């Protein structure tokens, strides 16, 4: 019964730093900048994840006995983590990227609305790669395991497509606009004696630039493993590598580990957070 | 911090510790080249004296001919630099020098 305890652990930790976070950032409303806003919804979508732990929780112990629509809601809000932190990232690195080199501000002198709408359009987009799993994911019950596991039932022609799809964009995307746009950044930065026209604007930007890359860097080092699982199944599914058991009895482990990772993810954001942005838990308490 | 010995007719002033990037280095009292090469001089000086840098060692020198007594007085050395790629660009001064004649 060790599982039910971690996740347990995990929930309880989770929902306390993301709803901190929340209540503190929403408490200056309509004030907030554009990485405010978009480190908002990186919480929203955190907390939205790690809401579904104890229904993991008594699935490790008793079965689950959840129905369907419960299944096809987590297995959604998994996809969905994942799908929104990479673009979230990805728009937050091009607004700095810009900021940087260009000096050119588009949510600053601009409408709030400005961010609002692409945060909505994120959220939409997110939410049209993961109506594919919508319409999957139903609950089964097969034979020699006496339980209700969540599988697919769609068949495996189509697994091999939605896999492609899921790795292609919602890895290889945002990586080349990350690459892009943070080797611009560094090239600009390391070599210029004061951004903007003044100083205190000069360190102010860097800070927040090492905010968001420090941010970027826990996100990758969190959810990289399983994309290369992910990527690794593909390619002995075509027919690049063997099929043998002794290959898919490790990516199984591989798989369950590298989606316990991105679970833990969500509750090791905040804290990171708190710790490095010393002025976060100034104005928090 | 960072320290910035000068010496002793010609001036040499050094820096050296923990710098990311040196940008900026003059001397006062007039002088002032950048980290690209360029240098500036008053408005009344027509070309009666000279800077040099050497970005290799971190050293900026000042050249002075046809010296006057006028120009009996104590000089500073001054530098910009960066402790890191992430910090705030500050400077520093020096002890400084006394001309005798
Ligand atoms: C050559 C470029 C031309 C255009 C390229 C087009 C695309 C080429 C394909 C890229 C493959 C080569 C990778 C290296 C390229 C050089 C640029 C770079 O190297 O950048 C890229 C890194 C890594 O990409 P990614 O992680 O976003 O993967 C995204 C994955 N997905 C979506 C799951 C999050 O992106 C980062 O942010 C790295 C930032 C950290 C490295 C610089 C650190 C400088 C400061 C040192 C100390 C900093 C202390 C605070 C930082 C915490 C400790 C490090
Ligand atoms: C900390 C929470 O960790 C989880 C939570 C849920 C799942 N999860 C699972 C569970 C049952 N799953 C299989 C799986 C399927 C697809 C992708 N990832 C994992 C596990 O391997 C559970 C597990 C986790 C950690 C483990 O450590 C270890 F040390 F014991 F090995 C062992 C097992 N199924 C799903 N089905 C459909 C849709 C979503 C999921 C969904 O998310 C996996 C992780
Ligand atoms: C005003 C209408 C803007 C609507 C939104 C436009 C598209 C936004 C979503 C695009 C997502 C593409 C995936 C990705 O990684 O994007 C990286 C960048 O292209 C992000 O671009 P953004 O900064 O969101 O683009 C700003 C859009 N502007 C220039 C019209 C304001
Ligand atoms: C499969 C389902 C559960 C995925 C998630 C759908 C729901 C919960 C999502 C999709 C759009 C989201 C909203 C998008 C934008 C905002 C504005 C922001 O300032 C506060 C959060 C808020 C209000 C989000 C709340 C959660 C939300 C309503």
């Amino acid at each position: 019964a060790f599982l039910p305890a971690l996740y347990s652990l995990l929930f309880l930790l989770g929902l306390l730093g993301n709803g901190a976070v929340a209540a503190v950032l929403l408490s200056r409303r309509t004030a907030l900048s554009s990485t405010d806003t978009f480190l908002l919804h990186l919480a929203v979508a955190d907390t939205l994840l790690v809401l579904t732990l104890p229904l993991w929780a008594v699935d490790a112990a008793v079965q689950w006995v959840f129905g369907s629509g419960l299944c096809k809601v987590a297995g959604a809000l998994f996809n969905i983590n994942f799908y929104a932190g990479a673009l979230l990232l990805a728009c937050i690195s091009f607004d700095r990227y810009l900021n940087i080199v260009h000096a050119t501000q588009l949510y600053r002198r601009g409408p709030p609305a400005r961010v609002t709408l692409t945060c909505l359009a994120v959220w939409g987009l997110c939410l049209l790669f993961a109506l594919p799993d919508f319409i999957f994911l139903s609950a089964h019950h097969d034979e020699r395991l006496n339980a209700t596991h969540c599988q697919y039932n769609f068949p495996q022609v189509g697994r091999t497509a939605l896999r492609v799809l899921q790795l292609v964009a919602g890895f290889l995307l945002p990586l080349l606009v990350m690459a892009y746009c943070y080797a611009h950044i560094l090239a600009r930065l390391k070599s210029v004696r004061l951004l903007s026209g003044s100083r205190e604007k000069d360190r102010n930007l860097r800070r927040i630039t090492r905010l968001v890359v420090v941010v970027v860097v826990a996100f990758a080092l969190c959810w990289t493993p399983y994309h290369l699982v992910v990527l690794v199944d593909i390619l002995m599914d075509l027919g690049a590598l063997a099929r043998n058991c002794g290959r898919e009895s490790r990516v199984d482990v591989a798989k369950s580990v590298t989606s316990g990772l991105g679970y833990m993810h969500c509750c090791l954001n905040p804290l990171l957070y708190a710790f490095v942005g010393v002025k976060f838990r100034e104005r928090m308490w | 911090q960072v320290q910035l010995q000068e010496s002793g007719l010609r001036l040499s002033c050094a820096a050296s510790g923990t710098i990311f990037r040196l940008y900026d280095m003059g001397w006062y009292r007039v002088a002032s080249i950048t980290s690209g090469g360029s240098t500036k001089y008053g408005d009344s000086v027509k070309g009666r004296f000279t800077i040099s840098r050497d970005n290799a060692k971190n050293t900026v020198y000042l050249q002075m001919s046809s010296l006057k007594p006028e120009d009996t007085a104590v000089y500073y050395c001054n530098a910009e630099y960066r402790t890191g790629i992430w910090e705030e660009l500050l400077d520093g001064w020096g002890q400084g020098t006394q001309v005798t004649v």
